[PDB]
């Protein structure tokens, strides 16, 4: 019974729950890796050992947070629970293949942990650039186990994306056009089209790195006529779309949360929100070499990547303002979920705005490979993707479990986290402008004050993480069972009750074509 | 949202135990490694 | 002669072909002067330019390979 | 010849859907129902195999918001946004 | 449409003799969606409709929601009540204040 | 009064400022006297007492607007407790500085810093605005 | 067919809050502790 | 008797009033920032270099002993 | 274009088989004839130990580590030159 | 009891076996590359082939034998396959990108020219042209197969499909011989690297598409396909055209223009 | 060959509660057990190999 | 009836704040942390050559 | 170099770095305005009991909040791209210096006239002389002539590194098999510091760059004496 249910699943809700659990466990590993980082940097000198060990920690930190935390929660977790409910579908199109998406992640995680246990770890950066990631400067199994980890995570997400796109286009009620699906479902679809197009290119480029390391090819080795910078283009041609992948389901959830705790039946400017997500999607595939502005590219190439990168502010600004216009006139409910979404709106906008500073190739010469970048991307990831995750979690926890959280504790958790992440990352802008490089285990003495504070903020985030776990315990311990939820008329995923039965929409909804 | 009163109420004292055991499950193993770091570094 | 001047044929940040081409030119020119019993000293400009531009390990490697018979450019 | 037809070999639900479609019937809800005028005298009739079915009401053509509510066996109910009328008609398949 | 046509639609809406309990609720719940406090004459037609539906409590609730829609504009509700007073008197509708239902 | 989990599909009661007339009465079963009161409501409301008018309001609705919209002292608990765990976090950083971190580099000793500061002034670090700009090279002191 | 309802649509039990506390401690704590122990592994190697 | 107050478009009126406030504040901030940061900067550089004497700056550094190449 | 043939009334099985036997497979027999003719061993070129060829940064995981997976002794020299 | 037309699939162990088999094959290639052993790899290849066989066996059970593939289920399969092929196109794209990057700007290490000094390419008018005519021909014979099947003609369906498979097999043998004969190898700098990797992934896709056509040949022998319902055959036909288009881009890029 | 689809349809529709992966009969159970045994045994072996490769030799 | 916040609110707040301010003041000034503030206006430059 | 508690860029030491400071000031003013406008509108939306919960019309307001941002972007791009093309202009250098990244040091090669080359390694902390900067000093500095246009060429002989000097606005990646060019002009004499800016293994943190900028005649004599 157990093994049939949880190892052999063909049910979108139980597979969605497994992804949530997996992603929460990855969050704790990611959080530990991040405290090791800030502990090394929390005073001048050397805490752990030289740059090799420090950057094995740094690399795993990124891979765990992006691949094992954010994507599985947002897409495997929320996406599988919610998308079939929100379109009145009985399950995903390929419910059995959906379960292999899930079961590829624990082995992909094992290969990542193996890579760090053997030899001296892969201390390469999560971008795995050669030649440092090559078989001379990283001899032995760690980079290969890393590559293989990524292959499996890749296959997992490409089969997920085919499942989501198919299910969203093919399994809506016959009367429902694509422009009558909720924005979260739109964000999963766009997201999946991006996974589909971008992961095969990373798979090609990490395959060439594997053959360069193990079969005597020279795609990236100038001695055989190859080029290390080709690898960067391949990687980035995936890596920019990847960060739009990490954010877009967060934008979808935000729009549902803001709408719901403003007392609104619908988000402001629906079609503009759609158009914005599709534009950001598309634009996200033509801008990748803004990660290469110091490699030595011609000037016109740099002019074009600066401008194509900037233009993304326009559709992204449409979203920000439509979220404000959704709040406008609302009957505002100050839930813990709403607080995470309001923080999202403001702190994403700040990190999106320092993205725009970085889009300027002239100034990026001096910001590139410094903590300015690090401050940028943690605003959008630690206070953007993560805030959406948390707002989605506290919002839909009662739906998934049938139990309520304590709102007061969840408010306290938000407040602690808000202070902890800002204290962590805000001073890193100063570190970046004043010239502190990335991927350093130690720093010239002048950079001490900000690194000390940043490390202290990281501890405040730790306490927020440990508190979250006690909060989830408390909910399950106390068993306050949900009774009534408002606004079901425009929130279909709640209408089968909490938690919904294993099988829902065995009889589809009735929707007239008129 | 409305809900029923807790089926198995968790009192202040029970919350203090839950919270304490939760903080310690993260603090102790990591504190143990960090405190012995010098012993590792010369070994 | 101070250093190699700006060459409109290699206007960009990647100067790798500037170095290579002047290295080739110098050695083609020596070969041709030494065929036709001439003065190699007409070739000296390309030697100054490739010397200014080229990393020492690259000239040294290319010198070894021309001596070995394994230099891949055409001279 | 030698290749079976769907008439000869289609089975299970595939067959049920194909035979019902020949009779002009839609027991597996493949088509979208056409609206009546939606008044109390002429309510949309909602088949169901139980005593409640969730309805999604697109109140005006091209609305992007769908309004969702359980339809229960009994007197007709009205969409809470546009007041169009629906009435369940249970049992069978 | 003009302000006057808007108000007249609503008046006529609540003045329907055989208005049912669903239409009462639907009209009130729709109307408080708008960026306005309803004119006295619309509230008057909704309060007379509560009377034909034998629903004293919804009449008190309508008064509460007038006051609520005014937000921080504290002059609006005492004015509307002043204007409804003959109607309140005629139907025996006690205000929320007269019922103690404005206390927390 | 008593709401049941297995009722989720049925219209339910809610107190919301923006949905003043909910889909069902808060109280649907009536006592003998509550029944007599609903009959009485069919006659002139001027003949109802204040108490009766209240009792009808409380059958139809659970909380009044002033009840449902009331503010609470929750913020004091959220702000106090947040400061408490933030305060707790400092204990962790005290333990870390005592048991984890060793001595920092000799370059932060007071005499090292004094010489390094002189040398930064001798090399004119940031002489336009950031650093040396704040030293008075004539009066041989920090600009006041 | 499977149990349904609060507490039953999950791979872990919530029948007893204290056993639940143990299980959640092991699960989250093992996540958190692993990088510390891998760091230790690596130091104690070379 | 109480006079009739405005009762319509209260949310829109409040919105209009404050968006214009926000615009006004924003011009006022641009003004302050170009004074306190931008012109301050341009003037510090302009004033620094106006009569800057590089050889003298060098000689001071040389006398201070900072250089490997110049005693 | 249109190529230079005709049918297009119906694309049925008869037409596609007509194309399989009257165009496609004769093209294959033509190319197979052309090839089984230009086949015959081309004279292996002198060995020159170019440093951009015969790359070895890690031994291959089969054989003696020094031989490619489809090593042909006639035509693939090792880094030290052609085999005995 | 459902009244929609979608397929609720019985709980299945093949996802977990396929996952583990991915773990065993990648762990296995590690052990092979770094620890001189092929055991894990062989075990992973084995459980992978068992997983594929049983999973697709079961899809056949569900459709031909149980009738779960209503039109809606079928339409979903069509989207799925079209999406899969899209993602396979992007994968080749990264390898084409590598090819043109190297070949449009040959570095001094190659002689500053393409093909590099010391590289003697195959003649595109020889076996590579043969390979072309073979894959183009097999696209014509598979379309004959598809029309026969729609036309209800069992025997000409099997003859045209057999011919399509024998042509895939001929391509594969020709290509294996060409690999043996080639005077350049995978270790011959970026020229060998891009050649063998791009054409070798294509060869892998030809083998996989041939195996899919063989699965269809035996299903057809066993009368699974009706004249209207035969998605397995369509999918493999689309995969096959994909494999042919890929080869035409390799031929034009690497063999012709890159020679 | 003869068309025996009808027979397989009757076999795979038998109301016996079996999952499709085991509905073919006793051979399905054998192939299942062989598959799952190779996967779980191979997985414990890959862990052992990790333990081994985790230390210098 | 008074909830948790009416009864304990003022105390949680007073004592959370007192405790936070205390322990951070202690951590910041009493345990040997080197903040590395600017020498400007606080360090007297000393001959190094 | 950076000094304690620094907030912004190191003071500019070349005209182009000065230009980057003004363009950053201009862009950050926009950054601060937009984010404070957002924070402000946020507080405005949340601080009223007045409601308007019915469908709102969106084609009108979307024009503003599409066109304004386009305009602001153009106001960023214009000075951005002016600076870009300035950094690319032909300039006629008097001197070419090559630097090669290695694990974990730089070597410099000054070969327009003689074969001058040497290696440049961080001073270990326990060997710093009083007043010297932890992690930033090298045994052999990159001596260069002040007020002259210098062509720096940057490559690597092993893994990636990247050659940076924040004061002058310079950061050029060091890729093996490739020769990247940048131009370096100091307005002033003195010591200017940078650090390797691409991850390159165990001692990435510890292979810094110190330029020493002096009069031509002092540079010439140092060159001679370095042979
Ligand atoms: C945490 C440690 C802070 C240490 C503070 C500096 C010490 C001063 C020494 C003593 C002062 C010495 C005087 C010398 C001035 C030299 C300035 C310079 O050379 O040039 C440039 C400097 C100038 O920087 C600054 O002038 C400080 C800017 C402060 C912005 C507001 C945030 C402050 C809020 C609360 C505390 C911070 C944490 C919250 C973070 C919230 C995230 C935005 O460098 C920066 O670029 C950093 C900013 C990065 C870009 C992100 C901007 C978007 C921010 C959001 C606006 C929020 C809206 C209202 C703001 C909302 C508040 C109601
Ligand atoms: C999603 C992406 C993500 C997130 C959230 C974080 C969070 C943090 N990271 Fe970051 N980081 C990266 C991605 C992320 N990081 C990347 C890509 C890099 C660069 C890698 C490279 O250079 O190669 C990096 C690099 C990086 C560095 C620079 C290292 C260097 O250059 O030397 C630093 C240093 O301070 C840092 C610190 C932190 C800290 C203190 C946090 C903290 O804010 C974390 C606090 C904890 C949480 C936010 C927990 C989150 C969620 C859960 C616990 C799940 C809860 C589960 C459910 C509710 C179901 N990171
Ligand atoms: C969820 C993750 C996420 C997201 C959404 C983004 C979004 C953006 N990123 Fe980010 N980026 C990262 C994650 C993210 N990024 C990571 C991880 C890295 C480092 C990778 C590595 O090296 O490891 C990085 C690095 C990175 C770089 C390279 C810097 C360098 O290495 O030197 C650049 C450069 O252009 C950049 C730009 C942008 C831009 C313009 C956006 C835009 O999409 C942001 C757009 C949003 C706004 C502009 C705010 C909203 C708009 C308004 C309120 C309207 C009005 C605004 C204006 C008119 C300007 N990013
Ligand atoms: C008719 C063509 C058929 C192709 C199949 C041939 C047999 C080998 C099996 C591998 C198939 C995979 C294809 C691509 C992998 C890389 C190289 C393959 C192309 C090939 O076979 O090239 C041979 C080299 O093989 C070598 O190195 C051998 C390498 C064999 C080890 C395979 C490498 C394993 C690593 C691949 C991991 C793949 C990761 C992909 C993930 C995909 C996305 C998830 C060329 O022979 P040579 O002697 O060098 O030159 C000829 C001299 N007369
Ligand atoms: C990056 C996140 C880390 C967060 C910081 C963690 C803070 C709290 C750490 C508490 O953990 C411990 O405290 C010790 C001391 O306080 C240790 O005991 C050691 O110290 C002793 C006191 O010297 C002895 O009694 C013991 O034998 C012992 O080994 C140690 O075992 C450990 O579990
Ligand atoms: Cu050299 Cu980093
Ligand atoms: O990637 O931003
Ligand atoms: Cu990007
Ligand atoms: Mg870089
Ligand atoms: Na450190
Ligand atoms: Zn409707």
């Amino acid at each position: 019974m157990f093994i049939n249910r949880w190892l052999f699943s063909t049910n979108h809700k139980d597979i969605g729950t497994l992804y949530l659990l997996f992603g929460a466990w990855a969050g704790m590993v990611g959080t530990a890796l991040s405290l090791l980082i800030r502990a090394e940097l929390g005073q001048p000198g050397t805490l752990l050992g030289d740059d090799q060990i420090y950057n094995v920690v740094v690399t795993a930190h990124a891979f765990v947070m992006i691949f094992f935390m954010v994507m599985p929660i947002m897409i495997g977790g929320f996406g599988n629970w919610l998308v079939p409910l929100m379109i009145g579908a009985p399950d995903m199109a390929f419910p059995r293949m959906n379960n292999m998406s899930f079961w590829l992640l624990p082995p992909s995680f094992l290969l990542l942990l193996a890579s760090s246990m053997v030899e001296a770890g892969a201390g390469t950066g999560w971008t795995v650039y050669p030649p440092l990631a090559g078989n001379l400067a990283h001899a032995g199994a760690s980079v290969d186990l890393t590559i293989f980890s990524l292959h499996l995570a890749g296959v997992s997400s490409i089969l997920g994306a085919i499942n989501f796109i198919t299910t969203i286009i093919n399994m809506k009620p016959p009367a429902m056009s694509q422009y009558q699906t909720p924005l979260f479902v739109w964000s999963v679809m766009i997201t999946a089209v991006l996974l589909l197009l971008s992961l095969p290119v990373l798979a090609a480029g990490i395959t060439m790195l594997l053959t360069d390391r193990n079969l005597n090819t020279t795609f990236f080795d100038p001695a055989g006529g190859g080029d290390p910078i080709l690898y960067q283009h391949l990687f980035w041609f995936f890596g920019h779309p990847e960060v739009y992948i990490l954010i877009l389901p967060g934008f979808g959830m935000i729009s549902h949360i803001v709408t719901y705790y403003s007392g609104k039946k619908e988000p402001f400017g629906y079609m503009g929100m759609v158009w914005a997500m599709m534009s950001i999607g598309f634009l996200g595939f033509i801008v990748w070499a803004h990660h290469m502005f110091t490699v030595g590219m011609d000037v016109d190439t740099r002019a074009y990547f600066t401008s194509a990168t900037m233009i993304i502010a326009i559709p992204t600004g449409v979203k920000v303002f439509s979220w404000l216009a959704t709040l406008h006139g609302g009957n505002i409910k100050w839930s813990p979920a709403m607080m995470w979404a309001l923080g999202f709106i403001f702190l994403f906008t700040v990190g999106g705005l320092t993205g725009i500073v970085l889009a300027n190739s002239s100034l990026d010469i001096v910001l590139h490979d410094t903590y300015y970048v690090v401050a940028h991307f943690h605003y959008v990831l630690s206070m953007g993707a993560v805030f959406a995750i948390m707002g989605g979690f506290v919002h839909w926890f009662p739906l998934f479990s049938g139990y309520t959280l304590n709102d007061t504790w969840a408010k306290i958790h938000f407040a602690i986290m808000f202070v902890g992440v800002n204290m962590t990352f805000f001073p890193q802008h100063f570190l970046g402008l004043s010239g502190m490089p990335r991927r350093y285990s130690d720093y010239p003495d002048a950079y001490t004050m900000w690194n000390t504070i940043s490390s202290m903020g990281s501890f405040i985030s730790l306490t927020a993480v440990m508190l979250m776990v006690f909060i989830i315990w408390e909910a399950f311990a106390s068993k306050r069972e949900v009774l009534t939820v408002d606004l079901t008329t425009t929130n279909l995923e709640w209408l089968n009750g909490c938690p919904p039965p294993y099988h829902t929409f065995e009889e589809p909804t009735y929707v007239n074509l008129k | 949202i409305t809900a029923k009163p807790a089926k198995t109420p968790t009192s202040p004292k029970e919350q203090a135990i839950g919270l304490s055991v939760t903080f310690l499950s993260f603090l102790l193993p990591a504190g143990w490694v960090l405190y012995h770091l010098d012993n590792y570094k010369k070994s | 002669y101070q250093t190699a001047p700006f060459d409109s044929r290699f206007p960009n940040q990647n100067q790798t072909r500037n170095c290579w081409q002047n290295y080739l030119d110098f050695h083609r020119c020596e070969k041709a002067m030494t065929a036709k019993g001439g003065d190699v000293s007409v070739c000296e400009w390309y030697r100054r330019v490739y010397k200014s531009l080229c990393p020492i390990s690259w000239v040294s490697t290319w010198d070894d390979r021309r001596a070995e018979g394994t230099f891949p450019g055409k001279i | 010849g030698g290749v079976p037809t769907d008439e000869e070999q289609a089975t299970g639900l595939e067959r049920e859907v194909m035979l019902a479609a020949r009779k002009g019937q839609d027991p597996y809800n493949i088509l979208a129902p056409k609206a009546t005028s939606g008044t109390k005298e002429d309510p949309n009739l909602v088949p169901s195999i139980t005593n409640k079915r969730i309805v999604g009401c697109i109140c005006e053509e091209d609305n992007s918001t769908v309004i969702w509510f359980w339809l229960h066996k009994g007197e007709a109910q009205r969409c809470p946004s546009c007041g169009t009328h629906y009435k369940l008609v249970p049992h069978q398949l | 449409e003009t302000d006057e046509e808007f108000d007249a639609r609503w008046v006529t809406y609540f003045n329907k003799p055989d208005i049912d309990a669903w239409e009462l609720r639907k009209g009130m719940n729709t109307l408080v969606g708008y960026d306005l406090v309803p004119e006295p004459k619309i509230i008057d037609a909704a309060l007379r409709a509560c009377r034909r539906l034998n629903d004293f409590a919804s009449a008190v609730r309508i008064l509460e929601v007038v006051k609520d829609k005014a937000g921080p504009h504290k002059e609006i509700y005492p004015y509307v009540i002043q204007e409804l007073r003959p109607t309140l008197n005629e139907l025996g509708i006690s205000t929320p204040e007269e019922l103690g239902l404005d206390k927390v | 009064s008593v709401v049941k989990s297995e009722d989720y599909a049925l219209p339910s009661y809610v107190d919301r400022r923006d949905y003043p007339l909910p889909d069902v009465a808060h109280v649907k079963n009536l006592s003998a006297s509550q029944k007599a009161l609903k009959e009485k409501e069919k006659a002139s409301w001027s003949s109802l007492s204040i108490d009766e008018k209240v009792e009808l309001y409380r059958l139809k609705f659970k909380e009044s607007f002033a009840e449902m919209n009331r503010s609470t002292n929750e913020w004091k608990t959220v702000v106090g407790a947040a400061m408490f765990f933030i305060g707790f976090t400092a204990l962790l950083l005290i333990w870390e500085k005592h048991y984890v971190y060793g001595p920092i580099p000799h370059t932060f000793e007071e005499e090292w810093v004094a010489k390094q500061t002189k040398r930064m002034l001798d090399m004119k670090v940031a002489p336009i605005q950031g650093f040396s700009a704040k030293w008075d090279y004539d009066k041989n002191e920090w600009k006041k | 067919h499977y149990e349904e309802g609060p507490g039953k649509n999950i791979p872990f039990s919530v029948e007893n809050k204290w056993r639940l506390l143990a299980m959640m401690t092991l699960f989250f704590g093992s996540g958190f502790a692993a990088p510390f122990f891998i760091v230790r592994h690596q130091l104690l190697k070379k | 008797a109480l006079a009739k107050p405005q009762m319509r478009g209260l949310l829109a009126r409040r919105l209009r009033f404050h968006i214009v406030g926000a615009f006004m504040v924003s011009l006022g901030f641009a003004t302050f920032y170009k004074f306190a940061v931008a012109e301050k900067r341009k003037k510090a550089y302009a004033d620094f270099y106006r009569n800057y004497d590089s050889m003298k700056d060098f000689e001071e550094m040389r006398k201070a002993g900072i250089f490997q190449s110049a005693k | 274009a249109s190529a230079a043939k005709g049918d297009h009334g119906g694309t049925g099985a008869r037409t596609w088989r007509f194309l399989t036997f009257g165009l496609a497979l004769p093209s294959v027999a033509l190319c197979t004839l052309n090839s089984w003719l230009h086949s015959g061993h081309r004279e292996r070129p002198a060995f020159i130990p170019y440093h951009h060829l015969r790359i070895r940064t890690k031994p291959f995981s089969w054989g003696d580590g020094n031989h490619t997976f489809f090593h042909n002794p006639r035509v693939n020299p090792l880094p030290t030159g052609y085999e005995k | 009891h459902q009244t929609h037309a979608y397929h609720m699939v019985n709980p299945s162990p093949w996802p977990l076996t396929g996952a583990l088999s991915a773990l065993l094959m990648t762990s296995g290639l590690t052990m092979w590359f770094h620890f001189n052993s092929m055991t894990l790899l062989m075990i992973g290849l084995t459980t992978n082939m068992l997983t594929m066989y049983q999973w697709w066996r079961d899809v056949i059970r569900e459709s031909t034998f149980q009738g779960h593939h209503t039109p809606a289920v079928q339409k979903g399969l069509r989207y799925g396959m079209i999406l899969f092929i899209i993602s396979e196109v992007l994968f080749f794209t990264g390898f084409f990108w590598a090819f043109y990057h190297s070949s449009l700007a040959p570095t001094p290490e190659l002689g500053g020219c393409w093909p590099p000094t010391g590289i003697h390419p195959l003649n595109p008018l020889e076996v590579p042209l043969l390979n072309t005519s073979v894959l183009l021909a097999s696209g014509v014979s598979i379309t004959w197969a598809h029309h026969s099947l729609m036309e209800g003609d069992r025997k000409h369906m099997l003859q045209a499909l057999f011919i399509t498979i024998t042509l895939g097999v001929y391509f594969t043998l020709l290509q294996a011989s060409e690999y043996y004969e080639a005077p350049f190898t995978i270790s011959d700098g970026v020229y060998g690297s891009t050649f063998f990797v791009a054409t070798g992934f294509h060869g892998l896709h030809v083998i996989i598409g041939s195996t899919f056509l063989i699965v269809c040949f035996f299903r057809q022998l066993k009368f699974h396909f009706t004249s209207n319902h035969h998605f397995g055959f369509e999918a493999a036909a689309w995969y096959w055209h994909f494999v042919d288009v890929v080869w035409l881009f390799l031929y034009v890029s690497i063999y012709w223009w890159g020679s | 060959f003869e068309n025996r689809v009808a027979e397989k349809q009757k076999l795979f529709q038998e109301d016996n509660g079996l999952p499709v992966h085991l509905k073919g009969g006793a051979t399905d159970n054998i192939l299942y057990r062989v598959t799952m045994t190779l996967c779980l045994g191979g997985t414990l072996y890959s862990l052992y190999c990790l333990g081994w490769a985790s230390f210098p030799h | 009836a008074p909830d948790f916040h009416d009864k304990y609110g003022n105390a949680v707040l007073a004592s959370g704040a007192t405790f936070c301010v205390a322990v951070w003041v202690y951590m910041a000034t009493q345990i040997g942390i080197e903040w590395n503030p600017s020498p400007v206006g606080r360090v007297t430059p000393k001959e190094w050559r | 170099m950076a000094y304690p508690m620094q907030l912004g860029f190191q003071d500019a030491t070349s005209p182009i770095m000065e230009e980057l400071l003004h363009f950053h000031d201009h862009t950050l003013m926009i950054v601060f305005l937009i984010s404070s406008l957002v924070l402000y509108i946020i507080s405005l939306m949340l601080t009223t009991k007045l409601t308007h919960t019915s469908t709102m019309d969106a084609q009108e307001v979307e024009t503003i909040w599409t066109i304004l941002p386009a305009i602001i972007l153009i106001l960023i791009a214009l000075p951005s791209l002016r600076i870009l093309y300035m950094m690319d202009e032909i300039n006629n250098p008097s001197l070419t210096v090559k630097t090669m990244g290695h694990q974990w040091y730089w070597s410099y090669e000054y070969t327009d006239y003689e074969d001058l080359s040497f290696d440049s390694y961080m001073i270990p902390t326990s060997e710093l002389k009083p007043g010297e900067l932890r992690l930033l000093e090298v045994d052999n500095r990159v001596v260069l002539p002040m007020e002259m246009t210098i062509r720096m060429l940057v490559s690597s002989e092993d893994v990636l590194h990247s050659w940076a000097v924040p004061s002058l606005g310079l950061k050029t990646d060091a890729i093996p098999g490739r020769l990247n060019q940048t131009t370096l002009m100091s307005s002033r004499p003195g010591l200017y510091y940078g650090q390797c800016s691409e991850i390159c293994g165990s001692n990435h943190s510890f292979m810094p760059i110190v330029l020493e900028l002096v009069p031509l005649k002092y540079f010439e004599k140092w060159s001679a004496s370095m042979l």
